[PDB]
């Protein structure tokens, strides 16, 4: 759809749509930028991620409202509308996974980009898993697990424990464990060692990096407080 | 219910 | 788009989309219901209004963010994107006005329905006026004024001063005066006599009607405090 | 800036 617009204009308009809270537009602009074929900078990867997380975030929130109504009732209308939203959500997840597979991940050599894209891959398979009920549910769960696990292996080899991508990856993999894989003990163990090893590496950081890392550590702490 | 990266 | 769905299912799904905060869906469902050709009940008119007010409300908020950026700067990107949002907003206003004209207003005989639809007509011409800059700006302003004025004439003949539709109509017509027509004195005069004549009719109301009326009177009061 | 019916 965006093939006739300059890459740089797509990026510029992506930022404008973020300011205007037009995240569907923002996602379409970043999709167009990705399809230019060039690798994405650190800032551009964030823009892509913010756009689609917000789009899929509203679809997940709506799916949960509708699936809760549907459960409390079990005419076809509630099921039909939940299925409509669910289908739209799956379409957005498939689009993100398609962009990662064509060709963001295969061209990502640096740990920061490769971990970032593998984290996204795990997240969007997680969102697919949240709505899955058929024969492919186990396969979707394992795809999320496989992406997260490769990201974790790289991040532990290549990044310091306070690295924000590393910390966000561990946070989300632990949510996966708790929420999708029925492994609350694995979720708690990962959140705690991630938090403890980040604590020990804070002394190496500047004030701004310290602020970045402790923000995400506090989300790990919030979950540990919820889960124990 | 739990927090993923926000 | 909705021609194959039952009217009652469209209404049911409209309510579901409201609960899920899916207002674009809600608007499309209510559009489909309107296009069934039957008049709308009191509750259905509210659903139609809530859906499109929320859709156009987000477009206006985005337009204002972008037009503010555009002003602070004056590449073509900011203008282009503001024009994209503005065009989408105009499309939604044209769709609502089209539904009112085909054929909601001509079939509305009761004061409650006719005032309600004429108020909507004035509102969506007001939203068109907010973004208008060409030769048709004056004509758009007069269309909003004409719709509001017919609504006001009917409401004063046919409704008590505390009627919520009457009060909401007067609130919005006074915003028109202040914000669009450059008539702040007319805006203040209408807000004050509307508020004062509602005060005097509260003694006739039940507790629930009292709550309904004083809620909208407080918006009139807030504006008077802003404007004086 | 001013309030219309909400
Ligand atoms: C999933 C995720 C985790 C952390 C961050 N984050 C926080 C602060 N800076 C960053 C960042 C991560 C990657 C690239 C640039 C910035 C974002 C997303
Ligand atoms: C524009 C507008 C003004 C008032 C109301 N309102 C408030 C409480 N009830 C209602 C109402 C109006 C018309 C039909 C049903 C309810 C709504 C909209
Ligand atoms: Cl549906
Ligand atoms: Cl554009």
């Amino acid at each position: 759809a965006m093939g006739s617009m300059e890459r740089a204009s797509l990026i510029q308009k992506a930022k404008l749509a973020e300011q205007a809270e037009r995240y569907e537009d923002m996602a379409a602009f970043m999709k167009g930028a990705v399809e230019k074929g060039e690798e994405l900078s650190c800032e551009e990867r964030n823009l892509l991620s913010v756009a689609y997380k917000n789009v899929v975030g509203g679809q997940r929130a709506a799916w949960r409202v509708l699936s809760s109504i549907e459960q409390k009732s079990n005419g076809p209308e509630v099921r039909e509308y939940r299925e409509k939203v669910e289908t739209e959500l799956q379409g957005v997840c498939d689009t993100v996974l398609g962009l990662l597979d064509s060709h963001l991940i295969k061209e990502a050599g640096d740990a920061e980009s490769r971990v970032f894209y593998l984290k996204m891959k795990g997240d969007y398979y997680r969102y697919l898993a949240e709505v899955a009920t058929g024969d492919d549910k186990k396969r979707i769960i394992d795809s999320a697990r496989s992406a997260y696990q490769e990201a974790m292996d790289i991040s532990k080899k290549e990044m310091p424990p306070t690295n924000p991508i590393r910390l966000g990856l561990a946070l989300n993999f632990s949510v996966f464990h708790y929420e999708i894989a029925n492994s609350p003990e694995e979720a708690i163990s990962l959140a705690k060692t991630t938090f403890d090893e980040a604590m020990a590496d804070l002394h190496t950081l500047s004030e701004d990096s310290y602020k970045d890392s402790t923000l995400i550590m506090q989300l790990l702490r919030d979950n540990l407080t919820l889960w124990t | 219910r739990p927090s993923s990266w926000r």
